[PDB]
């Protein structure tokens, strides 16, 4: 997944800059969200939680 | 942060398909993002990645 | 857990500066080691987290 | 940051005991952060601790 989130939003990242500048401007500011979230220097290490920590959720 | 950490997520999710249509960026890359955003553990990630970043 | 610690961690430290000083230095830095590890920014982070994700751990 | 987590706990565990007998702190206090430091899920609290405070 790690290989997938890196891959998911570099993807976004080079979709945002082709994405907006057209008429999805507000669209580009999503996919940063999800850029910024993806190469945070938190969440990355969250995903190596998950190497083996099943974070159960119960309030999800 | 724990907004976006999800809600982002669900919004590329969506206009996903809609940044092809303007971007060619290929139905095929966007399905692997879909599930990039669809895994439900990831979900964990960004609710955990605010709950800890949002806790100071 | 959030109040027994912060009452553990604060217990130790009255307990510390009431053992040290006699024949128990070492063990004075133990306490403070609990101290910080308990008082810390990312401590209380994970503890807040367990309040709705059960780390089911299986190999760390 | 990782090895006080469970050693410090542990070690501090074993001398809070021996605290009450230099200290005269309470030895129902003592009881009482054995349980705040037995704790099974705590020594994942201290874990996790240093896993992303390290990883960081």
């Amino acid at each position: 997944r790690k290989q997938d989130t890196q891959r998911a939003l570099h993807l976004l990242e080079e979709y945002r800059s082709k994405l907006s500048q057209t008429e999805d401007r507000q669209l580009r500011s999503s996919i940063e969200r999800v850029i910024s979230i993806f190469q945070s220097n938190l969440f990355q290490a969250l995903i190596d939680i998950q190497e083996f920590y099943e974070v159960t959720l119960l309030d999800n | 942060g724990l907004l976006a950490a999800e809600r982002a997520v669900s919004q590329v999710l969506d206009s996903l398909e809609e940044i092809h249509a303007l971007t060619d960026s290929s139905e095929k890359d966007l399905d692997f993002l879909h599930s990039v955003f669809q895994d439900q553990h990831l979900h964990t990630l960004l609710d955990l990645y605010d709950k800890i970043n949002t806790k100071s």
